[PDB]
């Protein structure tokens, strides 16, 4: 089955129709003000009429900021593209640090495109090139045989170059498209498999239906994928496109002229109405790790009119800005960007609310825990941390499977908590032996 | 007794959001398309436009071509 | 109803820069309110660039954070007018591993300046009634327009171009007499009867064959890439080009100078714009001086929000985050903060731009929020307030809903106050 | 596949004709010879297909339908019978299995 | 006398964790001795990995230098079994000038997870009788012989191109795949190759096969998610795997690979198995890789990982503030800490006794007193090196039993780090950059 | 220099074909052969650059370049 994930049990924000936050819903408890605050945010993203908005999440580590981000990601649905990003990902040797942040917007915004394609496919009965004086091939003559009928068509020397590229021979089934110009080969027909007792080529049955068929194909592509396709000529029918296809795909920066041309052609597609554009959501975790230069570019980036909504996550308080060497700023974010972003306050969980999280996670892991072990795990959790009691669930279940008990017991929790060490106790032990370290 | 699949659950649940087509689609996905031919999306960009004067006087090889002869 | 690529931003609520023939700014014009002296100086700079008789001059914009000088800069860019070179860059964008900082800044100075060249070419366009081809190969076609009807004969290359792209009866196309590329613009309504049916275009009018003068503006960086690389379109669009030799650039400068001496073409100075220049390296800070001292240089404007701050790379504290060498090279225009009376006007025009209906108590309390806190925070409050009003189903925003949004989102100062209480639990306080 | 090591006869009862066509297209790629019995082909082709079932080579299975396969006659060598689904009629399973 | 590529090593003698079915630690088993707490915890993580129902978990091991923190990881590594994937990486290995550290981390996480795929193919194996080819398309026949049955098959165009490309002549035992189309020549027949042309080529000989000519075989393989991502990212990049030139793979391709692998798991044709990622001396890793590791561990495909920390209360590289174990509180609190108790005097004698059976060196009873005292005053590693060199000098004296005088000889030849520091203090003024 | 450039077909031949791809220019005025005196200055850097690495600018029509 599916591997259990830490955030897998979170199905969303768990909000009612009035916008208020229920006590326990969608696998989330507490943070009523945060969830109720996000209830307007999901209505903004679903409204789509506003852009260039950034919402910062401020809270202690382990308070579910990332759970709120992924909860919004699950609340908006699968149609709304959601792009996670970490502050350490923007550093790359191939491209500049700014190009990553600029490409994350095109990768955030999604686009739905409907493409009408005309298809010519079937068995090839005869293929011959024409000969014209300059010994050059001006035209190609290829007949097509199908169960419905036979029709002879003429092809261009480029399509013939793709056929000879695919090693197409008489008696094989091929796939030909017009607008794209690419040529595919399905394989040899099954009727000829009897002449050879042993053959390397696999056989496919003869397809059915008319040779020429026009069909609509709805595909979802991202403006970053379009931006890379227009950036480098990886695909194509050109021999240089084949050589570049053999070359290594290193990352390169995209010019603002190409970006503006993309805005032009996509704007024309919107004016035609064939393409449907949907806004994306860009998530940034560990924003305090981002450089002051990345924030400097984020000034113009967030002020951009086409920028999708960006959510930030800050788990730290006042800290020195990266690269400044002197000035320290609240939440690791300088006052310039911090003035623009919208801050959401997150509060620590209460001792009563922690036990419910321990119970929900214990049920998610598939473990049966008695009320005594639940109260003990809650007690030690409030003594140290929630993450510790969350991590103590599985090993105690393992000891239960070893001893044969159907449920966890106070001796199992006591033995597991005896084996594992808390960060506070370990940090206290490091003081006595610190001289030996 | 055979359990259903993701295609049967999506086709059965999404259809209720003739009714005999559901009874015919319960055992196998005949109504919905299980196997459909897929091809990557091809995009063509407007070719670059260069002026005639930019073609004649555009390149720097035509000005230094004699100087480049002296380079050879 | 369809969502365009552009959406309402901070600078998008204003269109153009309101001015007068006497250069006396109105209180509210072209969406902008206040800053009479700032709009007057920016208007003087705009008239200077529109004159374009000089080159290599810099002017700096200074002001407190939240004064909207970036908004008056983008509004000046909108009021600049079409068909004029403009470039917007940031101080942090010039840093790249692919290209050097000097080649990137110089590349920006190249993209800013541009050249306008006019030509004349003979192009045929119209509806094609019939096409006949006999296989060398000899064929004739009929080109019909509303005014006149003509018949033409094709050579070998024209027959090849016709057999390359098949054209049916009565199709409006454009035939170029120079390159030979045949492009089909559309299909006639009556002739297209009896297919894909992609588009329909009416029969053209006027003379069939005309000589058109093409006005084409090229960029110096564009020409330099085209000449340096084998294919300059693949170099520029691919982004692989970098570290172009300066000798080729100098030769191109001399050839453009020869073009201006011939008078067949003209050069149009561009407008460079730099954002967040408070933090920048002394290499670029020093290179701007010589780049402006060059013969042909575009007119640039730079924005610095911060005040006196230590520059990057040195331990010296420069005034306005810029060294005295660059400060003395340009003129500074300072902007004053917005008045309380102008705050509610900005809020009202943002209600008209964002299509939000609020009350006078809403404008009053939000004006108090503009007095105690920056206006940007209020502009961020109303946007989330409209949605809460929609959830309340009311046709007008209420102060209670504004209190709900104000309870949902907190100011940076408030988050600092709570972060002072929880700061010990936070990491690396 | 478990019946392949056995090698008995297998008959498939399908109420829908499209499922029989998809069963022929799926069984054609598995190199498994079979024959389809429906109300489409003529009584001559059905008579030849029914008369060719005696000592049939490489064909271990047969395709049948509710009414068409439950029409009449008999299958002598048939042993294993598999029903795709119910025929929505009483006794139709026993009558279809009687062939 | 033959020496393999593997040689005796510090952690190489451990054959496993030495655990019972109850998972309770045994004092001496599978080459490991002592430290019942960390042995039991290692049993918990081994049983957990063998369960494989939970993903995205991190286990940390801390203790004093010389407590066997690496010996435990090698114990679970050898006790995990060959069929389960295991990966051991170091913090300095993920640092590279070609690719980014975070990309190397993604290669580690996607590298630890193994994927097992089974393949069933029918191949033809027999001795060639004759080969005939007709060139005007070339059409020829191939006659084969086996002890059970003699067969004759017809060859097609691609088949003749493959055989002629492989230089196949009559009298060679070959293996041909019908579906794949590959031909591999195993050798030649003794009797059929006894009479050959005057060329006289001597290469190899293979006996005639028996049984059915065409047989069905099952060959199982395992492929890494990083391997598939490199192959499909480089567009026929099979050479880039061994070349290592690939880097900075796009994330969209990785996402599509994850979705396609999930679809393969839904189909059942391919199976996914968990894997272990061992990291030693993680305290020197940059804090950026920690911030990326905390959020990157939340993925469903993120395997469980095990880190080790030698020291504690030390500032992180790139930051001026000290943190416990050189790790931020987010990660340190994000994973569980397992402390290792320092070894005692009683266990040292048994550890030194393991080298007697491992290295096949007979040790006298009087040598364990002085050698054990050297193990108490100095490092157990220096005690093991003293055992090795003591056995070398023992062979130099040609004795079967170890003598104390030889151990005194080695102790006179090699000095402890503290002693080298003591002499380095006397000669330190003459030394450079004192 | 030994270079060869093609301006276009003569204007007298433009009337035979109603549609022709080749452009047409009038007969250029001036002598067939013009003697002028040109003094060209070439820096050492351009010479050392062209001779430093293989030029590869012989034929732009090549796909390998
Ligand atoms: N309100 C909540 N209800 C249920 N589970 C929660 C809640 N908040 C946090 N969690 C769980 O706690 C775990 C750790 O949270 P974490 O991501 O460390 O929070 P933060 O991102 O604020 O540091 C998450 O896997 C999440 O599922
Ligand atoms: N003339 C104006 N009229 C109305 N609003 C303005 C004007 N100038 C600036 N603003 C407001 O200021 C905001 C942007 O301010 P910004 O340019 O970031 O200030 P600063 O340049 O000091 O950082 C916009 O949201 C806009 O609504
Ligand atoms: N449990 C054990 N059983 C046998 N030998 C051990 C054990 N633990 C450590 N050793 C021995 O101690 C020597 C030094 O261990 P070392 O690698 O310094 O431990 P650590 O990695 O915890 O510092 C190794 O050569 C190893 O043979």
């Amino acid at each position: 089955t599916q591997r259990i994930a830490s955030h897998s049990h979170v199905k969303g924000l768990g909000l009612d129709e009035s916008g208020l936050a229920k006590q326990a819903a969608s696998g989330l408890v507490g943070q009523e003000n945060a969830r109720e605050a996000c209830g307007v945010i999901v209505e903004l993203i679903k409204s789509k009429k506003m852009a260039g908005r950034a919402v910062l999440l401020a809270g202690p580590p382990g308070t579910g900021k990332t759970a709120l981000a992924l909860a919004i990601a699950q609340e908006l649905g699968s149609k709304v593209p959601f792009c996670p990003m970490v502050g350490s990902e923007v550093y790359s040797t191939e491209i500049k640090k700014t190009e990553v942040l600029m490409e994350n917007f095109r990768r955030a915004i999604g686009l739905r495109i409907k493409e009408t394609k005309e298809v010519y496919e079937g068995e090839v009965t005869e293929l011959t090139p024409c000969e014209t004086e300059n010994k050059t091939i001006s035209h190609v003559i290829i007949g097509l045989k199908t169960a419905k009928g036979t029709k002879q068509l003429k092809l261009d020397p480029s399509i013939f170059e793709s056929l000879q590229k695919e090693r197409v021979e008489a008696g094989d089934v091929i796939y030909i498209e017009a607008n794209s110009g690419a040529v595919k080969r399905q394989g040899r027909c099954d009727t000829y498999a009897t002449e050879f007792d042993l053959e390397a080529e696999e056989y496919v049955p003869l397809p059915k239906g008319d040779v020429h068929k026009k069909k609509e194909i709805i595909q979802d592509v991202t403006l970053h994928d379009l931006d890379v396709a227009n950036a480098r000529p990886q695909g194509g029918q050109d021999i240089l496109s084949m050589m570049g296809q053999l070359m290594k795909p290193k990352k390169t920066e995209i010019t603002d002229k190409l970006r503006g041309e993309i805005n032009k052609v996509v704007n024309k597609y919107i004016d035609q109405g064939i393409a449907e554009l949907v806004p994306g959501v860009l998530f940034v975790d560990e924003v305090h790790m981002l450089d002051i230069e990345c924030f400097t570019y984020l000034h113009r980036a967030l002020e951009s009119s086409i920028a999708p909504i960006v959510i930030f996550a800050s788990n730290r308080g006042n800290c020195v800005i990266r690269g400044t060497e002197d000035i320290t700023s609240p939440h690791g974010i300088p006052l310039d960007l911090l003035d623009r972003v919208m801050i959401i306050r997150t509060m620590l969980y209460t001792p009563q609310e922690m036990k419910q999280i321990i119970k929900i996670r214990a049920q998610t892991e598939g473990i049966n825990i008695s009320e005594e072990a639940l109260n003990h795990l809650g007690e030690i959790g409030t003594k140290t941390t929630l993450r510790y009691s969350v991590q103590l669930l599985t090993p105690a279940n393992l000891l239960a499977k070893i001893n044969g008990k159907d449920s966890i017991e106070k001796e199992h929790v006591e033995e597991i908590s005896e084996l594992f060490y808390d960060a506070k106790s370990s940090a206290k032990i490091l003081a006595d032996q610190q001289d030996k370290y | 007794y055979c359990q259903l699949t993701s295609r049967q659950k999506l086709l059965y649940q999404a259809l209720k959001n003739l009714v005999m087509q559901f009874r015919k689609v319960c055992n196998h996905p005949e109504l919905f398309e299980r196997q459909e031919t897929w091809s990557p999306f091809h995009i063509s960009l407007k070719p670059y436009h260069i002026s005639k004067f930019i073609y004649r006087h555009g390149q720097i090889r035509v000005f230094n071509h004699s100087r480049d002869r002296w380079l050879r | 109803d369809v969502t365009r690529i552009e959406r309402i931003g901070a600078h998008s609520h204003i269109r153009g820069l309101g001015l007068d023939d006497a250069l006396e700014p109105r209180q509210a014009s072209q969406g902008m309110v206040g800053q009479l002296a700032a709009r007057r100086a920016a208007g003087v700079v705009l008239e200077m660039i529109r004159e374009g008789k000089i080159a290599g001059r810099a002017v700096l914009i200074a002001g407190q954070p939240g004064t909207g000088k970036t908004a008056i800069a983008m509004g000046m860019a909108q009021a600049l007018g079409p068909d004029t070179p403009f470039t917007a860059i940031a101080g942090s964008e010039i840093f790249s591993l692919e290209m050097s900082k000097t080649e990137a800044l110089t590349q920006a100075f190249r993209r800013s300046i541009g050249v306008r060249i006019k030509e004349e070419t003979e192009i045929i366009e119209g509806e094609v009634v019939e096409i006949q081809i006999d296989r060398s190969k000899v064929g004739k076609l009929t080109l019909k327009t509303t005014e006149m009807e003509t018949i033409y004969d094709l050579g070998t290359k024209m027959i090849e171009s016709l057999t390359k792209d098949k054209v049916q009866a009565g199709d409006v196309i454009t035939i170029d007499k120079a390159t030979g590329k045949i492009s089909k613009l559309g299909r006639s309504f009556t002739r297209a009867r009896d297919g894909s049916q992609t588009k329909f275009v009416q029969c053209p009018d006027g003379e069939l064959q005309k000589r058109k003068e093409v006005v084409h503006t090229v960029s110096l960086h564009e020409i330099d890439v085209i000449n340096s690389r084998t294919q300059g379109f693949l170099a520029l669009f691919s982004g692989d080009t970098g570290e172009i030799k300066s000798e080729v650039r100098e030769q191109i400068n001399a050839k453009v100078a020869e073009w201006r001496e011939e008078g067949k073409a003209e050069i149009i100075p561009g407008v460079l714009f730099i954002d967040e220049v408070h933090m920048l390296d002394i290499e670029s800070f020093s290179f701007l001086n010589r780049a402006l001292e060059s013969d042909m240089a575009p007119v640039l404007i730079m924005a610095t929000n911060r005040g006196i701050t230590r520059i990057r790379g040195t331990s010296y504290q420069s005034p306005h985050g810029i060294p005295i060498d660059l400060l003395d090279r340009l003129l500074i225009v300072s902007t004053t903060p917005y008045s309380e009376k102008d705050t509610k006007q900005i809020l009202r025009i943002r209600c008209e731009e964002e299509d939000v209906e609020m009350s006078e108590d809403a404008y009053t309390v939000l004006t108090r929020i503009g007095l105690e806190t920056s206006l940007r925070y209020a502009i961020q409050l109303i946007t989330a307030a409209s949605l809460v009003c929609r959830k309340r189903k009311g046709t007008e925003v209420q102060v209670d809903d504004i209190k709900r949004v104000y309870s949902l989102f907190l100011d940076e100062s408030r988050s600092t106050q709570y972060m002072k209480e929880y700061q010990d639990a936070f990491l690396f306080n | 596949t478990r019946l392949k090591s056995q090698g008995h006869r297998v008959l498939i009862y399908s109420q829908m004709t499209r499922m029989i066509d998809l069963l022929e297209e799926y069984m054609v790629y598995r190199k498994h010879t079979y024959m389809r019995l429906d109300g489409s082909s003529k009584i001559s082709e059905r008579r030849d297909m029914v008369a060719d079932f005696q000592n049939r080579n490489d064909i271990f299975v047969f395709l049948l339908s509710t009414r068409a396969g439950g029409l009449g006659i008999n299958l002598t060598a048939a042993d294993t019978v598999i029903f795709y689904d119910s025929d929505w009629n009483p006794t139709v399973d026993q009558q279809a299995m009687d062939r």
